[PDB]
């Protein structure tokens, strides 16, 4: 980890990585049964369990690719969206988890809607669709890899950026056209802004080769879904982050405008 | 797997055996590891699951390849490229007569670019140990063993169930920090490198705190000014003894100038300050190397 020599090196392949993990953009219109309404009420769900189970943010964003990388070829029927969902999650706990829940804590939490075994070749077949390409870039990966530019660290900005990226997942809505590392610069730039009054740094402008001009499209989505949060249908992110870990951001009031 | 004739043992794992085959089509010589797939109270081993994953995305000559994974019922087997033996046995091998000089180099050399390929993208091997470098009559040698694996494109922590054997363990880990880094892999290295040159495993540890007692009879008790936070850190003792640094003349005898200081370098307390691969082969001590080959006593 902290050996400066390789942090362009790991943020030029995560660049190239994520655009190759890169789920349909519009494979929902595409798809029978489930909807996009759906989707959010899954990921939410998830929100919680990682919050049952103390899982880190990295697990959720990981299971929440697999979700749409798997939904951009298979079509699932509404009441298997579920176990899809839970195979994504006992999959990325397993890839980034210390040590992962048992499957009986998954096959619980489904209020036993599913089988120990339908989990079990759920994730058999998640795995083959996939191909086991598991190590997938994330926006939580991508904010990492942009707090190390900060002028001082503040960590009620980490936490916000955290917190807009996480809300991110919720709508497919429109957050499935822009690149983890999009939302990431974006999600930085307003929680930064929302809290220290500046702006997305010249050293990250260089490093990403992003200007805040190329975020404007997605800064203005991400600033909407802030300002609209508190009347969202999904609140699980929104209790999650007025808790004391979070530095209670949720909570934090949204500029009325980006001064864009 | 009915292309496969297995031809023989070469071992066991807590979640698997690897056995030598062939494939009877090809005729290519290829490790099956085989999983046998708790389809019940587990699925797919986490261990399986990280290996295959980070494997796949790391071709490199100094890396065992990862050839296929032919995942069905319960049984799950993961392919290799095949090499003839690991420095554990090369070495022993070679107690009497030694491991020649420029053949250390140049495994050094190998390691360290198999190494800073996984470093650069974002993959910690954290179990480098001469049983997982493979090495072949041609005189390449490989990392494998990417069980312990993990990316890092976000903070590893430490588990006290994940962990490389004591000998190669940095202090770091011995001293209880919270996250992993790249350092803890260029311990391991230095740590090897050493060995090579000594015929004798360098801090041969009873236990932790026998471990950390052996490294600082020889580096020295690591203080503030050596490494900023030592003092802070989780099993950290001001009863520690405090010992002085010898001379890596007297350490690894040798060395010349140039392979004592990229060693002193590996060997680094301050895990912020240790070498990285990348840069080590920069090091003026490899301004030379070669690419000899092993007598292997197959
Ligand atoms: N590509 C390979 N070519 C030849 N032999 C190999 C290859 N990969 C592994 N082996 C052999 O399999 C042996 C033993 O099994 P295993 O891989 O489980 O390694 P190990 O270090 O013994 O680790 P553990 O038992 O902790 O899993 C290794 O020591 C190695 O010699």
């Amino acid at each position: 980890n902290e050996v400066p020599d390789y942090h362009e090196d790991i943020h030029t392949y995560l660049r190239e990585m994520e655009v190759k993990c890169k789920p349909k953009v519009g494979y929902m219109k595409k798809q029978p049964d489930i909807t996009n309404s759906m989707r959010a009420i899954l990921v939410d769900w998830l929100v919680e369990v990682g919050e049952e189970y103390k899982l880190q943010n990295e697990t959720l964003h990981l299971a929440v690719n697999y979700i749409d990388r798997f939904l951009s070829s298979m079509s699932v029927l509404r009441g298997k969206l579920q176990l899809v969902g839970t195979a994504a999650m006992l999959l990325a706990s397993k890839f980034e988890e210390i040590y992962p829940p048992e499957v009986a804590e998954f096959v619980y939490i489904t209020d036993d809607t599913y089988t120990k075994k339908q989990v079990l070749r759920m994730e058999h077949l998640v795995l083959k669709v996939l191909t086991f390409d598991l190590a997938a870039p994330t926006v939580n990966q991508f904010l990492t890899q942009y707090f190390l530019h900060q002028q001082p660290a503040n960590c009620k900005v980490e936490s916000l950026a955290m917190f807009l990226g996480e809300l991110s997942l919720i709508d497919a809505d429109p957050y499935l056209k822009y690149l983890p590392s999009v939302i990431a610069g974006a999600a930085f730039h307003l929680a930064l802004y929302t809290v220290t009054g500046q702006s997305w740094p010249e050293s990250l402008i260089r490093k990403t080769g992003y200007t805040l001009e190329s975020l404007k499209p997605c800064l203005m989505d991400l600033h909407q879904t802030y300002l609209k949060a508190p009347q969202h249908a999904q609140q699980s992110i929104r209790e999650k982050y007025k808790n004391s870990k979070y530095h209670g951001v949720s909570l934090l009031n949204p500029p009325e405008t980006l001064n864009l | 797997m009915e292309n496969f004739q297995k031809v023989e043992k070469i071992g066991e794992g807590t979640y698997g055996v690897v056995y030598k085959a062939r494939n009877k089509l090809t005729g290519e010589v290829v490790a099956l590891k085989k999983i046998r797939l708790d389809t019940e109270t587990e699925g797919v081993p986490s261990t399986a699951i990280r290996e295959i994953s980070l494997l796949k995305e790391l071709n490199h000559p100094n890396i065992v390849k990862l050839l296929d994974v032919i995942h069905t019922e319960n049984k799950l087997y993961l392919v290799f490229e095949f090499l003839h033996q690991d420095l554990k046995k090369f070495m022993d091998a070679s107690a009497l007569t030694g491991i020649p000089l420029p053949l250390i180099k140049s495994y050094l050399f190998q390691l360290l670019q198999g190494l800073a390929f996984c470093h650069s993208h974002r993959v910690l091997h954290r179990d480098l140990k001469p049983q997982n470098l493979l090495i072949n009559t041609e005189g390449a040698i490989k990392l494998a063993d990417f069980g312990l694996a993990r990316a890092f494109g976000v903070p590893v922590r430490t588990y006290t169930h994940e962990v490389v054997t004591l000998w190669y363990r940095a202090p770091e880990i011995l001293l209880g920090c919270k996250y992993y880094s790249t350092a803890v892999d260029i311990w391991s290295l230095g740590c090897i490198f050493a060995e090579m040159v000594t015929r004798r495993a360098l801090f041969p540890g009873d236990s932790e705190i026998d471990q950390l007692f052996r490294i600082f009879r020889t580096l020295g008790t690591p203080d503030e000014v050596v490494w900023p936070g030592v003092t802070s850190m989780p099993d950290y003792k001001p009863s520690f003894p405090k010992w002085a640094r010898q001379d890596f003349s007297k350490v690894v005898p040798p060395l010349d100038e140039d392979g004592r200081s990229l060693l002193s370098q590996m060997l680094h307390y301050d895990p912020n300050k240790r070498i990285s691969a990348k840069a080590a082969l920069a090091h003026p001590f490899f301004q030379d190397v070669t690419k000899p080959v092993p007598h292997l006593r197959l």
